[PDB]
């Protein structure tokens, strides 16, 4: 039973991802997050034993093998009108959107560390056959003591494929111009676009584009002092033509990405 | 300049 295994705490948030409560696993006081998703809102479904579960459960299981920069699904339950997902909860934690709001534009050394860990997390998803489709600062949690970033909210994701995607329910201001223009995109190159938006967000303090005309226009104005190397990487990730964007390997080999801090160094220098 | 969250799903 779900009610006897977990002590439920305050609501942490609610939105397109459902309703998420703080919780504690009774058997060992492990901090958890308890996420409720209404069945009537689940668009894409999957099978595990063939049990019909939300695709989000399928994707979380595929990536929750071992230790990584992805939120770990510990358990899940079916209720009459909803599914309940138990996720491991870092503590203390702050999501990257609130972090950037409070700190402003991030020093490039800190943006490099954060961006590197997000790249490693997204590579892990893709290695496991999972496309997140909603990479953004709001969907990244910072473990403030360990200096580790965790990707959350796979509810807009999909199985990774090499053919074209023609559906999308992620965040429009992180979506690529080929989606805006043609309602078509491929998984990896669209992911790289959202990563370019995320990196601009980190080093400038907010995302570059709010409107469709800006997304498709292909001009990146820098509102903060940003190094030439970082600017080049951002503009490369935000190439209008998807085939002009870097691979994950080219991103991580980029000159701006070298000499990344370890997670614990990042915490000690920037977070503690 | 107004920074805001953006919905998804
Ligand atoms: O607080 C929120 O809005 C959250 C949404 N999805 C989550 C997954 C794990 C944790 Br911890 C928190 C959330």
């Amino acid at each position: 039973p779900l009610e006897s295994q977990y002590q439920v705490g305050p609501l942490l948030g609610s939105g397109g991802f459902g309703s998420v409560y703080s919780g504690i696993r009774v058997s060992d006081n492990l901090p958890v997050a308890i996420k409720h998703v209404e069945k009537d809102r689940i668009s894409d479904w999957g099978e595990l034993n063939g049990t019909r579960v939300p695709m989000e459960v399928v994707l979380l299981k595929k990536v929750s093998s071992g230790f990584s920069g992805v939120i770990r699904l510990l358990d899940w339950f079916e209720r009459p009108d909803s599914f309940v997902l138990i996720l491991e909860r870092p503590e203390p934690v702050q999501d990257l959107f609130d972090f950037i709001t409070e700190r402003g534009a991030l020093q490039e050394e800190l943006a490099r560390s954060f961006f590197w860990q997000v790249l490693e997390a997204v590579r892990h998803c893709h290695n496991c056959g999972v496309l997140h489709r909603d990479i953004k600062d709001e969907n990244i949690l910072i473990d403030l003591n360990r200096g580790e970033l965790k990707l959350i909210d796979f509810g807009s994701g999909a199985l990774l494929k090499d053919t074209v995607y023609t559906d999308f329910d992620g965040t429009r201001v992180y979506s690529p111009p080929e989606w805006i223009r043609y309602h078509r995109y491929h998984g990896r190159s669209a992911a790289v676009w959202s990563l370019g938006i995320l990196l601009y967000d980190m080093v400038c303090g907010d995302i570059p584009f709010e409107h469709d005309e800006e997304i498709i226009g292909g001009q990146v104005f820098f509102r903060q002092r940003v190094s030439s190397e970082c600017q080049h990487l951002i503009r490369w990730c935000l190439a209008l033509r998807p085939s002009d964007r870097p691979t994950f390997e080219e991103i991580q080999n980029h000159p701006w990405m070298q000499d990344v801090l370890l997670p614990q160094e990042t915490a000690e220098i920037h977070l503690h | 300049r107004k920074r805001r969250r953006h919905p998804s799903g």
